[PDB]
């Protein structure tokens, strides 16, 4: 799935202005109309500062505002294993990791646009995109292009308070003679971010198996196709 | 079902003057055709649609102090040489302030002339060429909140797997996830929609119109 | 049965005016003089905006007013079954469903008319009705027409407060090894409807086995002939 | 039974001037003929009837602070390899404020001339053609409330069936239904009527008039 908003790990991107985003000015790397190979490669924008003009049928809809956004997430797990081989030797290994996140924000602002078949086809016919797909050299991906287009952006207006706690407990015991060692680490990071900056982005996956098939597009739900992709927050 | 609630708030409501002018000003409005509920953002008739005939009219309803809360508990337990415990606890609460509901009723001739649209006829030809029988959905009514509403979500997922192997290794995995989200929306958005299913297969003389309930 | 009032599931129908209903203006789909195949198909009006004029012998009687209408209905049931087959395997399945409704209304207004033999015969001789009965293609219903005519309408004036609660408990246990799963859901819906709108309608069933027999009419009591027809409230 | 109470409130009372003018202004009035009690809305003499002769007169009675409450308990219990428990509990209460009663007495010649009416003669011919012996009912008196009255209804239906099969499956169904309705009418309506039965069969020289009690 239901949530399709992926949060960014970098907060130094300035927020685009309404006139700039209407004119398609790429002031920040994260902006509407950009094409990226993956979410983790946002800085690798395929478009070379050539944004297709928005036709009269394209609208940015409205600034959906969210107030008093406070969410808490504690993700803790603990694994243990025991390997005993005969003489008799026993091994006990325990690994506990707890990650507790606590975020509070005052105002979030949503902007969203709906891509059309004609607009995407115009974008995919650009020379830069043709060069980029020509860079592909493999047989399994015989014309298989997997590019993500930035479709929606939500911007935080006023910063927010972040708290992160990480507990790591590693207990390793070997009984033969015998040696046991415990390594307990507890890291904390409290912050009060101040300033206006983009908070999260929504991307629509565009895929095309080959020239014989038709290129399809769909909004990404759940987690991205990248390795260990972070799940959508909300 | 009567209505399908949308778990999305990135869709602004259409304005009243543009509701029945044939050219909606919002992402979702009465008169759109979507391939499926999941592909809700792929509006086939993006350009527009024919204006409503004078016989056609929109019926409006009003609601105040409307709230909706639900819970869910799922305990998948397997006991045997392994033990599995999957516990899911979900809680959702929506407290609105004012809700408006718009509904309409279709007509055979209006749907037939709607199927003659350029985008609609292109899609049905592609569907017929690819699939033996085509089927589409049309949005009939929309429920719009006023001023937003408070939302509280509480999710708790606990998965515990203990496997015993018999050199007799034992593997024990115990993961827990908690998520509590509080939101206070302060803008209008679309809450729920009604879908009418139009399908035709087997070289039928005329298409079939049906209603979909959850 | 004694009660013959069926409530509607849609509240967006505007209430007809006294002058409009006397003139037979079909402002709303639910109005006096309309013919419907069934209650669930109210939008499928047989009449094509051609209401037979009311003669001098036809009256709408009077606006019977009901005040302080509060009714509570809790319908709960629980079924269970146990299937044990030998080796020995036992299965326990329980299903509990509870539906609690609570409605409060301030003012309800009743309008009712009594159909006559001549008026119904005039209506049944219309070309639209003849076309509709000609659409029937079967041998069992050799001239068998089952149409419902709207005879009475009760209109709520001031909305009302509605509360609905639905509890669903499904417990499924299998003992072999053994797996048990419980799914408990509890949905709530509280509402305060505001505005004037039609509340319920009374229909009189008209049936005719064939041309040899005479067409009969009778007010429907209890539940309608449709599948899983809702029983009359009051 | 003396009187048959009507469990309906969608029948407005006739006015006094039109009570004895031969053309009633209400759905039910003195002088109507109905095929049966269940078919109470099928007035045979819809057009009207002859005005009351000067010998005929209406007798009126008045009642104040009239209330009527009754209860009912039904416990159908079957014990055996099955168990059935059907418990019905019904409670009804009517509290009026003012009641008026109008009564009349028929005459042989008046009923005979009433049977000569066009609608009445058409019905009796159809009944004689279809059925061997015809029988109709005529409303004699009506009891009319003034200003309505409070009504309280409480219904409780509990059905429990437990079936044991002996692989020994067991089926247990336990359903319960509660309904509490409170109503405050504020308008006049017809409460109860008296019916006179007119029947003739076996080629009788004259028809037979009888009274019906519950």
């Amino acid at each position: 799935m239901d949530k399709c908003w992926f949060t960014l790990d970098n907060a130094h991107y300035p927020p685009p202005s309404l006139d700039s985003m209407r004119s398609g000015h790429p002031i920040s790397p994260a902006s509407l109309g950009h094409l990226i190979p993956s979410l983790a490669h946002l800085d690798q924008i395929i478009n070379a500062k050539a944004i297709e003009p928005f036709p009269a049928t394209m609208d940015i809809h409205g600034p959906t505002i969210i107030e008093d956004f406070k969410w808490d997430h504690s993700h803790e797990y603990s694994l243990s294993l025991g390997g005993k081989v005969p003489l008799n030797v026993g091994l006990g290994g325990a690994f506990s990791r707890s990650v507790a996140n606590y975020w509070e924000f005052d105002r979030l602002e949503r902007y969203i646009m709906q891509p059309t078949r004609s607009y995407v086809q115009k974008c995919i016919e650009r020379d830069e995109v043709k060069r980029w797909i020509a860079k592909n050299k493999s047989m399994m991906m015989m014309g298989r292009w997997e590019v993500y287009m930035i479709t929606g952006i939500i911007v935080a207006r006023g910063g927010g308070r972040k708290k992160k706690e990480k507990t790591t407990g590693k207990e390793f015991s070997v009984e033969v003679p015998g040696g046991k060692r415990n390594t307990a680490r507890q890291k904390t990071w409290g912050t009060s971010q101040t300033g206006d900056f983009v908070w999260a982005v929504r991307l629509a996956k565009i895929t095309k198996s080959g020239l014989h098939s038709d290129w399809k597009m769909e909004t990404v739900f759940g987690k991205t196709s990248s390795f260990r992709g972070q799940k959508a927050i909300f | 079902e009567e209505w399908f609630p949308l778990k999305q708030t990135h869709y602004p409501p259409p304005t009243i003057p543009s509701m029945k002018t044939g050219h909606p000003t919002g992402p979702i409005s009465i008169g759109h055709i979507i391939p499926d509920l999941r592909h809700l953002d792929n509006v086939i008739n993006c350009k527009g649609f024919e204006p409503f005939p004078p016989n056609m009219d929109v019926f409006t309803a009003h609601y105040e102090q409307c709230h909706f809360g639900d819970h869910l508990n799922s305990e998948f337990v397997v006991q045997a040489s392994a033990g599995l415990h999957h516990t899911n606890i979900t809680s959702d609460r929506w407290e609105y302030d004012s809700v408006v509901e718009y509904a309409v009723y279709p007509t055979r001739q209006y749907i037939d002339r709607l199927l003659e649209s350029k985008e609609v006829r292109q899609y049905i030809q592609k569907s017929k060429k690819l699939l033996g029988g085509w089927c589409v959905y049309m949005v009939t009514g929309i429920m719009v909140a006023r001023g937003g509403g408070r939302n509280v979500t509480s999710e708790e997922k606990g998965a515990g797997v203990s496997g015993n192997v018999g050199f007799a290794p034992e593997v024990g995995w115990d993961t827990k996830t908690k998520t509590k989200v509080n939101a206070h929306h302060t803008t209008d958005f679309v809450c729920a929609i009604r879908l009418v299913k139009i399908a035709k297969s087997g070289l039928r003389s005329s298409w079939t119109m049906k209603k979909v309930t959850r």
